[PDB]
RNA sequence: UCGA
């Protein structure tokens, strides 16, 4: 068992996978560096999900996971599991192909503002959302939701302002309150599987 | 035995009387889905399911305790026919 | 013993010898000659009505056999003698109108020790033929269905041996190339909605019928251009499944005794309810005596009181035809035998019971037994009339009167429920008549004759007798139009003309004789309904 | 309960080797009498390899922890030069009688089910005979004769017979928590808290602080829902 | 061939041709499929347009029995081929969807 | 209408002939390999109608 | 006269080989056998 | 499962008693005992 | 020939056969002519047989029905009502989910007794000698194959359970189903229509008792 | 067991072979086991003749 | 012609008094 | 074992997931359809590659596969499967996993020439590639790369047709030659895993 | 040939 501070890695891309993962408490996101020098996030891991699950068929881990909040995490030696084990395995693997592919169909559906929209739902659905009296809120920043919704810092910044001058949202400090759920649901259309 | 099965032969001067009208008082009430019944609320026929009490889905013995009941006026020649199906359907839609 | 002899069932010695070797599937025996011969033993085979023949070995390695001595038994035989059904312990007594017109009563104990319980094997056979559309093919590869159904076949479309099939389950998958027709638009809309090719073939698999089902315990496969078999011109390949099912006595079944005394069984009670010794023996099975004097088949009543006196001195009989056992020596045999059913008992430090008591009492009220002797000998008195002291299960008091019972040997008969069980909604027609089919096997409906409609008439049934005539039989559109309403909590719709009537128009027509249907003004109606005239 | 024989695919089939088949076989093995020593033990396979010229009984079986067989001299099968016998019966505890079609119990495939007689109990019979009190006459005095398999003890049955009865005669005491499914939460709700382990308000009370929110579908938006439903409730 | 009239049995009760079945009528078994198809058909159209429902009903013969091609239904409409075979195959695409939704007309797949 | 009266009478060769759709001049049935129906036969598709 | 065989049991075949019909081709049909073939005959003592 | 005892009485002279569900057999393995206990060993008083 | 084949010398048969031909008089006459055969009588849907078991604990107008043969007789209302319940989409799927006997659920049993709520069956013994030859009786679902029938009617119909069968018919309409449970139930026919006098009446163990 | 059986009438023959009436019959109208020259005028052998 | 078939009983009307009342109040102000 | 052919369905989205599916022969697509009639390609099912996933942890299919050539899938049974099997479940999937999210990356990589370019060479290497005398090509309609491009038929085909006035591709008859292996290897950037 |  082991515990990771916001913005640490629990590895890295071209890294050896001798072990595999299971997040116990958090938020993790999967990400890939392009050339350009541009960052994207792959997809998300919520608690009770595998990763690292390069460990299982190759030798080195593809990607870059990166925890998003304070998390806690398991490692599992993948040669010392059981039949129940590869059953969890199996189901929670297919669960994060079904996720991904939501993730995926996201990622290309609607305008920038949709996908803001529809993440920023998402991310209410995981251990980054909490809430207080100004209402219900999430933890993360402009670079993060561009990475998440196929874009670039500066439009999710504008797209964003848009947002707070209607009224929908309301943004600091990394910090973004979702004033209108019914509003925000309206923008998204369809909403992004969470689990 | 059927209930009061001698009375409703009393209302009669032939038992097949008796079997017409209260095929075609069943027919009425399957067509109109029960809501033109002379029935009350606590007179209404009752079947134990798994739930508890419901609507006897049986109409033929509706038509049977409604005959029992009196309220019913029965003969030939009472009304033409179109004429009676369209204030039942102006009475009771479907 | 002669009758199985002759019967060639079962198997003997030729000679005197010893026995070499005895196995469940032969056995062999090294004669005083010293040829050792081996005898192959028939093992669940098939027979014509589906009752299975099979050979049971009797005798040990190494046993000393001699000239005509019983090696196996066959089939309904126990030790060389002729075993038609089993010895059980019955009561002649009234219960509760369960007994109703010769109806049975028999304890779940029977079926407990497996009792009344038959084996019985059905064939079923399948065959893939060279069609002008096509080969019909036997394979596992069938259209539209799911693994769970063709779960229990091989690779080549056969159910495995020792598969449970139950009704609606393959034996024998095949498909058959689709006659040419052409595709509504409505099958054309659907089609083009899911973006799915329509198949070539059908599913033409042999299924299990209503009602059958068992364990598969053989499968035959007959191809063509394979050495030693040669099949009906057309036919590839033809595929037999053997099935067989344990069958437990039931209720419907029927038994019968040696007598002419026959009935059903209505009743299984558990022990609990059955009338029983005051030992605490339960009996087995409860005939009404109401059938006795009537029929005039005293024969039971005496091998039941011989049947008693054997079921406690442990000994079997041989009465002859004619010349046999007779009342005084039966008598005999019973005191000998309530020595033993109460003797052991006041050893065991047991006086009379009360209830034997009472009952003691309203015998010698009936005359059965003499007033001043003691309980023992008044017990006695009725144990040599063949009746005894019998307790009531329910209450435990015990039945008023002394109560005849013995052992009696009881047949099962080959009519039995699951056989002769048959229902239907919609099936099968005839060609001519367009009718419901006739028997089981076709899945057919009952007829309704002449008599039957001469009692609905009687009744004054109108709407029954044509519902009987029209939407239930030969009225296509009415039986149609009848079933969509039904399915759809519609009331049924008013029948048509039955077809039957337009067949015999026409056939009186091909006689050259006219038949017109009128109106009240005498204006021909067509029954045809713009078909049948240019 | 059960019962597989090597190489052995039903009950109709005959093995090589012996002269009893299957069927008989299973007929032996329903005289078989277990007795099980620990209380908290309800089912147990007891696994049989004999092989050569001998005639197989009871004691043969492979010996469990707290399993007496009391009937050894039972009978089972006759094997032959060559004639292998190899099986696994699973025996059960369970209540009166209960039909191979009705348990349909098998451990693998080709596991043939037994019909199962569960009572211990082989017969009862009682007496009733006169008796006195000194001034009291016409008393009676009760016997009990009760005769069992040898696994309960008749003393041991009638107790439970007794115990039974009384509670039965309990009965005439007393005179005269919802699924989340069907609450109409959304339909995230829904799909994440019943695949989450859970199905009612009961568990979702459970679900404490650092339970509820941990669900990986469960967040805010959920919270929202979950909150007016324990409003409308209470 | 064979007789019809052959006999079954020692008695004259029986005949060959009562114990064999006609494949050619469809049972009520069949048409009432059928009717419930054409129902379940028109619900699943109800969910479209009208225009896009009167093409799909034009192009697979729905309508007077007889199959207009998308020359014809464009003409009728008075619009392009290309885009009534667009409005078409969307048209299908949107049926594939509210059928994998609802899953209404699948049984009827046999 | 409704079918109140059945009259049953001889039939005139005009009226036999008024029935008919067609003459069979054939004693041919159907085609030993086609299977279908020869024409002017006894089941020909002309005179009784299509399969 | 060539007969399906009855052998439900031994008892059943046994009877079935043993059985004697006025039937058949070259014998009594059911309406021509009147109460004179259907008695008992005296002579049917050890025999019939 | 633990069965209904339901009662249903008309003034102090009668009452019908229903007990339901029960296991098989044991309606009359009830009802026997109390029938006779009812009738014989219910205290009372007479002349 | 062609018209009546043996009316006029000896009748033409087909080659290798003493069969005679069979002609259209012969079609339309006789036991299995159109007339008897087919006209005066009929098969018919929604029919059933089985063998019959004596019923005490049955009241007069009821009668044990097997739950299988009842799952037949009513099968389309057994659709229906799966359809109403959330047993199956629709009735395609009922039918399909009826076909196969291991498919079968619980809650398929509870419909049926919803089903035949009210309604009467036909009870029929052959020889049909008079019109209470076939009766009305209200079923009761019973486990097992075999069909339970009241002891006091079997005078009536002459039936008793040495092996015994009966035929058991499903009355469709609210026409038909009225008929049945008014004129020929057998609760209403207590008394012979030929001497007057009580034809459903105690006998045999029910007098001994007595 | 022990089988005690009753009656004093003492049968001097046994019950003949059941199946002879069949046996008999059948081996007589072929004649297989008899030699052609040695052969009766009867059965297979009368049709020919 | 028999029992319910019978041109006696066949024709018979049922009606409630209310949708009758209705029948007759329609008829009156024709 | 069941064979399908060219646009044939092997599972509907909301349809029962009782069987578990092995691709033998050919090639299947993953997609999601929207309720706007657009159909995106959520990823690619090669031979060997398990897909219908959702038959091992939930009731019912999310997604809609359709074979793309002639295909040849086994049928099997999710609780009937062994160590082994479960084993090479495991690894497939986490292939599929690799796969499916460089595919991500791939959608969001570049201008779409390159994206094209990438798809091309691609499929290249997959069951719907072929080759006679023009060269190597492939067996795709326009419809169908718009959908793996995260783009639209029409640009698309404007694409190709400036690839044909380039002479770096040919087409006919839903069939495309990759001509100028190089000059598409250069356009594209950087290669999409076949494996 | 049965069964009732
Ligand atoms: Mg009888």
């Amino acid at each position: 068992m082991k515990r990771f501070a916001r913005k640490e890695t629990i590895y890295l891309r071209g890294e050896e996978a001798r072990t595999l993962y299971r997040l116990e408490e958090g938020l993790v996101r999967v990400v890939e560096l392009l050339p350009d020098g541009r960052l994207i996030t792959l997809r998300h891991v919520l608690p009770g999900d595998y990763f690292g699950e390069e460990a299982l068929e190759g030798k080195a881990y593809r990607y870059t996971a990166e925890a998003m909040t304070e998390a806690v995490v398991q490692g599992l030696e993948p040669r010392a599991m059981d039949h129940e084990a590869l059953h969890r395995v199996a189901r929670n693997l297919a669960r994060q192909m079904r996720r991904v592919q939501a993730y995926e169909a996201h990622l290309q559906t609607g305008e920038l503002r949709a996908r803001i929209a529809r993440y920023l739902l998402f991310l209410a659905d995981t251990p980054l959302s909490a809430r207080d009296r100004q209402g219900i809120y999430v933890t993360v920043s402009h670079e993060e939701i561009a990475d998440a919704t196929a874009s670039i810092r500066e439009s999710v910044s504008k797209v964003l302002a848009d947002l707070r001058r209607e009224g929908l949202i309301a943004t600091a400090y990394r910090r973004v309150y979702l004033l209108d759920l019914a509003a925000l649901e309206r923008e998204a259309g369809s909403a992004l599987e969470a689990a | 035995a059927e209930p009061g099965i001698d009375k409703l032969f009393g209302m009669v001067d032939s038992k097949y009387r008796l079997t017409v009208v209260v095929a075609k008082r069943a027919q009425q009430l399957l067509r109109h889905g029960f809501k033109n019944t002379v029935l009350e609320p606590e007179e209404r026929p009752k079947m134990q399911t798994l739930e508890g009490l419901f609507d006897d889905p049986n109409a033929v013995t509706w038509a049977m305790k409604e005959l029992l009941t009196g309220r019913l006026v029965f003969g030939e020649n009472l009304v033409p026919e179109d004429r009676l199906q369209k204030e039942m359907e102006r009475l009771y839609p479907v | 013993e002669r009758v199985v002899r002759d019967s060639l069932a079962a198997l003997y010695a030729e000679e005197d010898g010893e026995v070499a070797k005895v196995d469940g599937n032969r056995i062999v025996v090294r004669y005083e000659d010293g040829r050792l011969v081996e005898y192959p033993l028939r093992r669940f085979y098939r027979s014509n009505q589906g009752t299975a023949l099979d050979q049971r070995p009797r005798v040990v390695v190494g046993q000393r056999v001699r000239k005509g001595d019983l090696l196996a038994d066959g089939p309904a035989s126990e030790n060389g003698f002729l075993a038609l059904g089993q010895n059980v312990l019955v009561a002649i007594m009234p219960f509760d109108g369960y007994n109703f017109e010769d109806a049975i009563v028999i304890s779940e104990e029977l079926l407990k020790r497996d009792f009344y319980t038959s084996i019985h094997i059905e064939r079923y056979e399948i065959e893939a033929r060279d069609t002008k559309l096509g080969p019909e093919r036997i394979t596992r590869d069938i259209p539209h269905l799911s693994e769970a159904a063709l779960r229990d076949l091989d690779e080549e479309g056969v159910v495995r041996i020792g598969a449970e099939v139950k009704p609606g389950d393959i034996l024998v998958g095949r498909t058959s190339f689709k006659g040419e027709s052409e595709p509504t638009p409505e099958e054309r809309l659907l089609r083009s909605i899911f973006g799915e090719k329509a198949r070539d073939v059908k599913d033409t698999s042999l299924r299990v019928p209503p009602g059958e089902g068992g364990i598969v315990v053989r499968t035959v496969r007959l191809r063509r251009g394979d050495p030693g078999v040669e099949l009906k011109p057309g036919v590839r390949e033809v595929v037999r499944v053997y099935v067989a099912q344990k069958r437990k006595l039931q209720v419907g079944d029927k038994l019968a005794n040696r007598h002419g005394n026959k009935g059903v069984v209505a009743k299984i009670l558990p022990v609990e309810d059955m009338p029983h010794l005051p030992d605490g023996t339960p009996v087995d099975v409860i005939l009404n005596p109401l059938g006795v004097p009537s029929r005039m088949n005293l024969g039971q009543i005496l091998e039941t009181h011989l049947g008693l006196a054997g079921y406690f001195l442990g000994q079997r009989y041989i009465s002859p035809i004619f010349d046999g056992a007779k009342e005084p020596e039966i008598k005999e045999l019973l005191a000998q035998a309530f020595e033993v059913y109460f003797g052991k008992r006041k050893g065991e430090g047991f006086g009379v019971d009360k209830r034997e008591v009472e009952v003691l009492r309203r015998a010698e009220k009936l005359g059965l037994v003499t007033p001043g002797k003691t309980p023992e000998e008044q017990l006695k008195e009725l144990f040599l009339q063949g009746k005894v002291v019998l307790y009531d299960g329910r209450t435990g008091e015990p039945i008023e009167g002394p109560i005849v019972v013995g052992q009696m040997f009881i047949m099962k008969l080959y009519h039995m429920v699951e056989d002769k069980m048959h229902a239907r909604s919609t099936g099968p027609y005839s060609l001519i008549t367009q009718q419901p089919l006739g028997g089981k096997a076709q899945f057919g409906g009952q007829r309704f004759g002449e008599m039957e409609v001469w009692a609905l008439e009687a009744y004054g049934a109108a709407h029954t007798l044509q519902e009987m005539l029209t939407l239930k039989s030969d009225d296509i559109e009415g039986r149609n139009a009848a079933y969509e309403a039904i399915i759809k909590g519609e009331d049924v719709p008013e029948p048509s003309v039955p077809e039957s009537f337009r067949v015999l128009v026409k056939e009186l027509q091909a006689l050259a004789l006219d038949v017109q249907t009128l109106d009240e003004k005498d204006n021909p109606v067509d029954i045809f309904e713009g078909l049948a005239s240019k | 309960t059960s019962v597989y024989i090597e190489d052995v695919l039903h009950e109709f089939s005959t093995i090589p080797g012996v002269k009893e088949d299957v069927v008989e076989i299973i007929l032996n093995l329903k005289e078989l009498v277990v007795r099980f020593l620990n209380p908290s033990l309800q089912t147990v396979t007891l696994l049989l390899k004999a092989e050569g010229p001998k005639e197989v009984k009871a004691r043969d079986f492979l010996p469990v922890a707290d399993v007496e067989i009391m009937n050894p001299d039972l009978h089972i099968a006759t094997l032959e030069e060559g004639g292998r016998l190899n099986m696994e019966v699973r025996v059960d505890r369970g209540v009166g009688y209960v039909p191979a079609e009705k348990h349909g119990i098998k451990d693998r495939i080709n596991a043939i089910p037994v019909d199962a007689v569960f009572s211990p109990v082989r017969r009862v019979a009682f007496q009733v005979e006169d008796t006195r009190l000194g001034q009291r006459t016409d008393l009676d005095k009760l016997t009990l004769r009760i005769w069992t398999d040898g696994s309960v003890t008749p003393l041991e049955a009638l107790n439970q017979a007794v115990e039974i009865l009384r509670e039965h005669l309990t009965y005439f005491s007393n005179p005269q928590d919802l699924p989340l499914e069907e609450l109409g939460l959304s339909t995230r709700v829904l799909h994440s808290l019943k695949e989450e382990g859970i199905e009612s308000v009961r568990a979702l009370l459970a679900l404490n602080l650092k339970d509820l929110k941990n669900i990986p579908g469960i967040g805010e938006r959920s919270l929202e829902e979950i909150k007016e439903a324990l409003e409308k409730k209470g | 061939p064979v007789s019809l009239e052959t006999p079954i049995g020692d008695e004259k009760d029986s005949f060959y041709g009562d114990f064999i079945p006609d494949e050619h009528l469809p049972s009520p078994v069949d048409a009432a499929t059928q009717s419930l198809l054409s129902e379940e058909l028109e619900k699943a159209l109800s969910k479209l347009s009208e225009r896009e429902a009167m093409v799909l009903k034009l192009r697979k013969g729905l309508i007077d029995g007889r199959e207009h091609t998308l020359e014809e239904v464009g003409a009728f409409f008075g619009v392009t081929r290309e885009r009534i075979r667009q409005i078409e195959n969307k048209a299908l695409r949107k049926l594939k969807y509210h059928e994998s939704r609802t899953r209404k007309l699948r049984d009827f797949l046999d | 209408k409704e079918v109140r009266k059945v009259r049953i009478a001889l039939a005139s060769p005009e009226k036999i002939r008024s029935w008919s759709y067609g003459e069979v001049e054939k004693p041919e049935t159907i085609n030993y390999r086609t299977l279908k129906p020869e024409r002017d036969g006894l089941f020909d598709e002309r005179i009784f109608g299509p399969i | 006269l060539s007969q399906f065989k009855d052998e439900t049991n031994p008892l059943s075949s046994l009877r079935h080989k043993r059985r004697i019909s006025a039937l058949g081709p070259g014998g009594l049909t059911r309406e021509r056998a009147g109460f004179d073939v259907r008695d008992v005959h005296r002579t049917h003592y050890g025999r019939i | 499962k633990a069965p209904v005892f339901t009662v249903r009485t008309q003034g102090r002279e009668y009452g019908e008693f229903v007990l339901e569900p029960l296991e098989r057999g044991f309606g009359v393995t009830l009802g026997n005992p109390l029938r006779r206990i009812l009738l014989s060993s219910i205290p009372g008083t007479a002349v | 020939a062609l018209l009546d084949n043996g009316r006029r010398g000896a009748p033409v048969t087909n080659p290798g056969s003493d069969r005679p031909l069979r002609s259209l008089t012969d079609i339309l006459s006789g036991k299995q002519g159109r007339f008897r055969q087919n006209l005066l009588g009929k098969r018919v849907d929604y029919s059933g047989r089985s063998v019959i078991v004596v019923g005490p604990q049955l009241k007069l107008h009821q009668c044990g029905l097997p739950k299988r043969m009842a799952l037949e007789l009513f099968k389309p209302f057994l659709l229906k009502k799966m359809e109403e319940k959330g047993i199956a989409p629709n009735v395609k799927a009922a039918r399909r989910m009826l076909e196969r006997q291991r498919d079968i659920k619980d809650e398929v049993w509870d419909a049926l007794e919803e089903v035949i709520h009210g309604k009467v069956v036909l009870l029929n013994r052959a020889p049909t000698l008079h019109r209470l030859g076939i009766q009305a009786f209200q079923p009761v679902l019973v486990e097992g194959q075999s069909i339970q029938l009241h002891p006091l009617v079997c005078e009536a119909f002459n039936a008793d359970f040495d092996g015994d069968q009966m035929a058991v018919h499903v009355p469709l309409s609210s026409f038909a189903q009225a008929e049945a449970r008014i004129q020929m139930l057998s609760a209403h026919n207590l008394l012979s229509p030929a001497s007057g006098e009580p034809l459903a009446k105690p006998s045999r163990d029910i007098i001994l008792g007595l | 067991m022990e089988i005690k059986r009753f009656g004093r009438i003492r049968e001097v023959i046994p019950l003949p072979p059941l199946t002879e009436i069949q046996v008999e019959s059948y081996r007589r109208a072929l004649q297989a086991d008899v030699p052609p020259e040695k052969r009766e005028n009867v059965g297979i052998q009368a049709a020919f003749r | 012609p028999a029992g319910t078939g019978s041109d006696f009983v066949r024709f018979t009307q049922v009606v409630d008094q209310k949708t009758l009342k209705a029948i007759e109040e329609a008829r009156k102000e024709a």
